[PDB]
């Protein structure tokens, strides 16, 4: 298994900390659910560090970072909007779950901090 | 269920295999989509890679084209061998195979609107020339280049479905030495004697891991040219202990080069790495022949001016000749 | 497109694949040219070499020769199944 | 990227020096348009030296040649006709391109060179 803790929470840094077996499930995907609305998926990166994939709305304004030396994801915001405001999520996915869009392939969720603009 | 059986015969029936679709009309225009599955192992002695994925050709074939039955018919294996598919081919590929167990890996989806997607599950060999001459630290591009075979472009376009979403799953890649920085997709219409052919390129860019070297090759020369030093502040009238060092040290540096380019590829032209370790030996060489020349002049034939410059200039030169390395190589 | 298969596959009929072209004439003339895309290995130990290359032949045959359609006839692979070719 | 410059316009020597991702593109031609002409190939050099291929008007006369010193190619223009004057171009070809003759094939052009003579 693998214990995600998410912090932090316009330069913005929040981070996501892994502890356990993170070698078994090496992709980590931020999501987002603002009131009302579902979970959306942010961003995913590997492990390795490279092929980051971020979403069309937040292409540009948000970069993801890796390093595994401390097992933690750092997801920086730089130009912030008022539709932004939400709960922020870290989830772990396995090798070979599937697509990166979809919350219900993904294992280990964290309790998701909160943001608001 | 006999409805859909006839119907799919009637469909069969008065097609021609031979003829892609519309023959007179505007060209074919077919959409590619790769889902990556993984990079195998990358060979630099055989300059090529080993790619798995799910490739799928999206196209319109008006003649395939049914009314009624709402849903979206799925040919399997034998009526799917009776029906036109585009003859796209991969130009700098090596060895290439559909997976058979437990069945073929293909799919053929045709929708009511005419519209046919064709699936394969493909494991191919790639060429991959590589520019190892500042190996272990270089950067490579590798590419996946997607080509009709006989049709041109007045007969056949292809383009990316989805545009840069048309390649999938680049992240689950997880090669070992090698790290992917960034892949691009480009689509271009090569021109032959018959006519211009349509093209696509599936580019991937790689860094290589470079902390295996440090550990085991800069490290160790380092560590025995400047034990290959000690012999400076030798007594010079040692001449057992500082022949002995001198001579091993030049055996050590022998063995670490002997049996590195042994454990790694083959590689047969200059690298980077061959001329640190050459470099190294030479350090060492030199070291032993000051020892000589210090042994002719004094004892032969208050610390001796040959041994006071030596110490000084010797890992001044090779500091000097690490500056130069790492600012032409990096 | 009607035509054409008309005409492709009447030409399919009245042909022998078993007879080469001009059976009793003199020799066919089966032009060749190569196009080269690279030379992959060069063993010493195994005294080989891989190449990779497109090998292109033409040759001429009266039994498939028709007329009426202006366009050159870019068929599939299949279509190599029923025409003679040279043993190569 | 790669950029292409063009020098030294009896015996005419013309070095195109090419500074950039040379490896990417390792095929080199010559090209040549005269006013109020098409522009026309004249000869092609390989990446490891060797295996020179020139058009048929210009053979046994032009000789191409590559050191690799500094990346320059050199052209080593001999026994100059009249009708031998046009702006004469090098280009880069990649690894798979298709044939040499064809200018659309090349990616990157240089400046070119004027040869009035
Ligand atoms: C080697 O490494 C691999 C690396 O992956 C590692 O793999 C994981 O192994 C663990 C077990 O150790 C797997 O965990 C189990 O997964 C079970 C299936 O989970 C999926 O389906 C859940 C729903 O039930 C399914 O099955 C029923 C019939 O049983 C069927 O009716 C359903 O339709 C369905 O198919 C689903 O809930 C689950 O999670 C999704 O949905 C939940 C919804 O709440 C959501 O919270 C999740 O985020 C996610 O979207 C998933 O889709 C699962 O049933 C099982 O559950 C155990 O615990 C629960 C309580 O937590 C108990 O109720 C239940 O009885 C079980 O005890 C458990 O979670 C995990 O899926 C593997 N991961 C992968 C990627 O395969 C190996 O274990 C390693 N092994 C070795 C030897 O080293
Ligand atoms: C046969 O299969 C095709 C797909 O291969 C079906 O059509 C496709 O259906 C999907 C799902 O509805 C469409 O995708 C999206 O649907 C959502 C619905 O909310 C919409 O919001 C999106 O904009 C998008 O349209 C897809 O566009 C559609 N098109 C294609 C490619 O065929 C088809 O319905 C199936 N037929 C039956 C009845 O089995
Ligand atoms: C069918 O193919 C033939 C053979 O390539 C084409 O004819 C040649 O066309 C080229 C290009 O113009 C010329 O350089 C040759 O001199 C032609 N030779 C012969 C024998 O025809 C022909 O044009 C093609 N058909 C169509 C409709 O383009
Ligand atoms: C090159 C390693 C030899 C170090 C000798 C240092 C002697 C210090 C004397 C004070
Ligand atoms: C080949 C490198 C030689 C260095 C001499 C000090
Ligand atoms: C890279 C470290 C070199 C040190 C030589 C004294």
């Amino acid at each position: 298994q693998v214990q995600l803790v998410e912090s932090g929470g316009g330069s913005l840094r929040l981070s996501c900390a892994a502890s356990g077996h993170t070698f078994n499930y090496p992709i980590m995907g931020w999501f987002r659910q603002a009131p009302g609305k579902e979970r959306e998926f942010v961003g995913a990166i590997s492990w390795s560090g490279g092929s980051t994939s971020y979403a069309d709305s937040v292409k540009d304004r948000f970069t993801i970072s890796r390093d595994n030396a401390k097992n933690t994801v750092y997801l920086e915001m730089n130009n912030l909007k008022p539709e932004d405001t939400a709960v922020y999520y870290c989830a772990a996915k396995g090798r070979y779950s599937g697509g990166l869009y979809y919350p219900t392939n993904y294992d280990y969720w964290g309790q998701g901090t909160q943001v608001t603009v | 269920m006999s409805f859909v059986k006839e119907t799919v015969d009637k469909l069969l029936k008065g097609y021609d295999i031979r003829l892609r679709p519309d023959f007179g009309g505007p060209p074919v225009c077919v959409g590619m989509n790769i889902d990556i599955a993984s990079i195998d192992m990358v060979s630099e002695v055989n300059m090529d890679y080993t790619l798995t994925m799910y490739f799928q050709q999206y196209w319109r074939d008006k003649r395939l084209a049914y009314s009624g039955i709402p849903l979206n018919l799925t040919l399997d294996n034998r009526v799917a061998d009776q029906l036109w598919v585009p003859d796209t081919y991969f130009l700098n590929d090596k060895k290439s195979f559909v997976h058979g167990v437990t069945v073929k890996n293909r799919m053929i989806r045709l929708h009511p609107d005419g519209t046919v997607l064709y699936g394969l599950r493909i494991t191919t060999t790639a060429a991959c020339m590589m520019d190892l001459r500042r190996y272990p630290l270089d950067e490579q591009n590798c590419t996946l280049e997607i080509e009709s075979y006989g049709y041109t472009t007045d007969d056949i376009e292809f383009y990316w479905r989805g545009g840069d979403k048309a390649v999938t799953g680049v992240e689950r890649i997880e090669l070992p030495q090698f790290s992917i920085v960034e892949h691009r997709l480009v689509s271009r219409n090569v021109v032959f004697a018959t006519g211009a052919y349509p093209r696509l390129s599936l580019s991937f860019r790689l860094k290589r891991n470079i902390g295996y070297f440090i550990l085991q090759t800069y490290m160790p020369s380092i560590l025995i040219t400047i034990l290959s030093w000690v012999s400076f502040w030798i007594n010079y009238d040692a001449s057992a202990a500082r022949v002995a060092l001198g001579i091993t040290t030049v055996l050590t540096m022998t063995t670490i080069n002997t049996h590195l380019r042994e454990t790694l590829p083959k590689i047969p032209y200059v690298k980077a790495i061959d001329m640190y370790l050459m470099g190294c030996f030479v350090f060492v060489f030199l070291a032993l022949l000051e020892y000589a020349f210090v042994n002719y002049i004094f004892f032969g034939r208050d610390v001796n001016a040959i041994d006071r410059w030596s110490r000084i200039v010797f890992p001044f030169t090779f500091s000097l000749f690490n500056l130069v390395y790492w600012l032409y190589y990096v």
